[PDB]
RNA sequence: AGCCAGGAUGUUGGCUUAGAAGCAGCCAUCAUUUAAAGAAAGCGUAAUAGCUCACUGGUCGAGUCGGCCUGCGCGGAAGA
């Protein structure tokens, strides 16, 4: 395994193929072209779900293309369809925006365990619960 | 430099020095913050 | 840093772990990565839980104040960075080798894997353990 | 919350200022059927004492000529602008 | 600009600003700007130092103004000889003896209450100091 | 005092989709892995990135800070 060659990530909802206004220049800032992030990018977008931001590693080399392995979508963007309100934070303590219980977030926590790193399920459970705490969702424990 | 009668520490890297009787404020980051007197 | 009591608590906590322990293993991440941090300590979760305190504070008088009371041979290990990974369940567990095995699995270095104290030995990779 | 204090002999404008410009300041103890007692005491102690909020509530035992008298601070005169006491009234 | 709404007499004597102040204790608010020095504060200075506090602490917090002018100051026009009447009232002042609490704050942090009073003190002529509401 | 030293994956997180994205404007001010890390004190960005400050830290080796009370001095301080 190599050190920091360069590979910085940054992309939008995976369904939106070939993003020029959102990402654009940063996508093909290096010697890697713009067109590859459309054919190869939607190779693993179509398996799980579209209209969902999912991160992928961009380890560029001097050949032409790059090697890559994906991970897992973020906490809050998952907590819109899962939470209910498209909005999240805004004015949490001044005005509690929403609420989620432990039973949902504990169940949603373990599905990311391929990417997520921790000791027990209950360890990551309170973290992935925790990610709700600051979307105005004081966890209903 | 400035020759103001109330020199003071503007940024974090600014440093107060008494050279030859006169109080100066020499700096590393911004050469602007270099200032004499007072 | 906090009061003499707060630091005495941390060492006196470490001394009680040696009383109910046996095998230990060094580890030095001169160029560490927080992805590696969740492998050798993830292991501790796979063993059982939180109790396995790695306690990386081998300062010449900090963790070596507890040395005089428990296992005097560890004073010479003090030089260079070292972490006294104290074990609990299973006499001579598999936690010793995993530091040496992880060192190959993207961790740069690991204190030259010198080891701690069961037969009072030095740098030896030992697969011969109870399993 | 225990302070040693001397008994006053000269008392007025002239004495009190001489005293107040000697790291000390005048106070008085009074209460009950007994007569009042004028009490000279050190400044640098009582200045550090008043920072605690207990000083203006709890009972203080002032040591005078051996005898420890129990009192509470009833009134107090601050110096107009400088952070320092001028006088304290101890109720018994 | 602060000024008395109507008065008995338009013009007042000069007088003498002697003795010590009376509003020494920090009465209403938590903190206060005490006048160490002696002098007189114009109506403009008070407003100028109020604006400097108010804008430093933002909308949050509450401010008191313990001093109020109620003393008219006359001034003679340019190129006018002596006598031929007392001059015309130009501005209004508050006489400040040592010890007088000028301003008092409430509902703010101690570290950020000081920074506000420095900015006020910068506007005033009199040498000032910070004071806290003690007990008794 | 120094000083090879750590100071995270999702946070493009919500919300005015022109991005606000630890540091412009709306509060939260997560909890994990833990030797530690505020979802952040400042710099830097069209925003990121990237430097850091609190701090776990590895050493050296015991005195160090930040205010009061202040008696003498210092600058501010240019004319025929
Ligand atoms: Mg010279
Ligand atoms: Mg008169
Ligand atoms: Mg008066
Ligand atoms: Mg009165
Ligand atoms: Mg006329
Ligand atoms: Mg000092
Ligand atoms: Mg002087
Ligand atoms: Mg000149």
């Amino acid at each position: 395994a190599k050190k920091v060659q360069a590979y910085v990530k940054l992309q939008v909802a995976a369904g939106m193929a070939n993003p020029s206004p959102p990402v654009g220049p940063a996508l093909g800032q290096q010697g890697v072209n713009i067109m590859e992030f459309c054919k190869a990018f939607n190779a693993k977008t179509d398996s799980i779900e579209k209209g969902l931001p999912i991160p992928v590693v961009i380890t560029v080399y001097a050949d032409r293309s790059f090697t890559f392995v994906t991970k897992t979508p973020p906490a809050a963007v998952l907590l819109k369809k899962a939470a209910g309100i498209k909005s999240g934070s805004g004015k949490p303590n001044k005005d509690k925006v929403g609420k989620i219980s432990r039973a949902q977030l504990q169940e949603i926590a373990q599905t990311k365990a391929a990417d997520m790193t921790g000791a027990d399920i209950e360890a990551m459970t309170r973290s992935i619960e925790g990610t709700a705490r600051s979307m105005g969702l004081v966890v209903e424990d | 430099m400035k020759v103001r009668a109330s020199v003071k520490k503007l940024c974090r890297n600014c440093k107060i020095v008494k050279r030859d009787g006169v109080i100066r404020v020499i700096c590393s980051a911004e050469p602007k913050h270099k200032q004499r007197q007072g | 840093m906090a009061l003499n009591l707060q630091d005495k608590q941390a060492i006196v906590a470490e001394v009680s772990e040696v009383a109910k322990g046996a095998l230990s293993a060094v580890v030095a991440d001169s160029r560490g990565v927080t992805v590696d941090k969740m492998t050798e300590l993830r292991k501790a979760g796979r063993e059982a839980g939180v109790y396995m305190r790695v306690v990386r504070n081998t300062l010449l008088r900090r963790a070596v104040e507890g040395t005089p009371f428990e296992c005097l041979k560890d004073a010479f290990v003090g030089p260079t960075l070292i972490a006294y990974s104290m074990e609990h369940p299973g006499a001579a567990a598999r936690l010793f080798k995993e530091f040496a095995k992880a060192n190959a699995k993207f961790e740069v270095k690991a204190a030259a894997f010198e080891g701690e104290l069961i037969p009072a030995s030095q740098i030896d990779r030992l697969a011969t353990l109870p399993t | 919350f225990t302070i040693n204090a001397e008994v006053r002999k000269e008392q007025g404008k002239g004495a009190s200022r001489r005293l107040r410009a000697a790291n000390k300041f005048p106070a008085i103890i009074y209460g009950g059927k007994e007569a009042p007692l004028a009490i000279e005491l050190d400044h640098d102690k009582v200045m550090n004492m008043q920072a605690k909020a207990e000083f203006y509530s709890e009972v203080l035992t002032i040591v005078v000529d051996g005898k420890e008298i129990k009192v509470k601070a009833q009134d107090v005169q601050r110096h107009p602008y400088k952070p320092k006491l001028q006088h304290i009234d101890f109720v018994r | 600009m602060l000024q008395p709404k109507r008065t008995k007499f338009r013009k007042m004597h000069k007088g003498r600003n002697r003795g010590l102040a009376q509003g020494t204790d920090v009465s209403f608010g938590s903190f206060g700007l005490k006048a160490v020095g002696r002098g007189r504060l114009t109506a403009r200075q008070i407003e100028a130092a109020r604006r400097a506090m108010t804008r430093a602490v933002k909308r949050q917090g509450k401010i008191w103004i313990r001093v109020f002018p109620d003393k008219p100051i006359t001034e003679k026009p340019l190129a006018v000889r002596m006598g031929k009447g007392k001059g015309n009232v130009e501005y209004w002042v508050a006489l400040i003896q040592p010890g007088k609490v000028l301003y008092e704050m409430d509902g703010v942090p101690e570290e950020l209450a000081r920074e506000a009073f420095k900015l006020a003190a910068a506007k005033l002529p009199i040498k000032t100091t910070f004071v806290t509401k003690t007990v008794m």
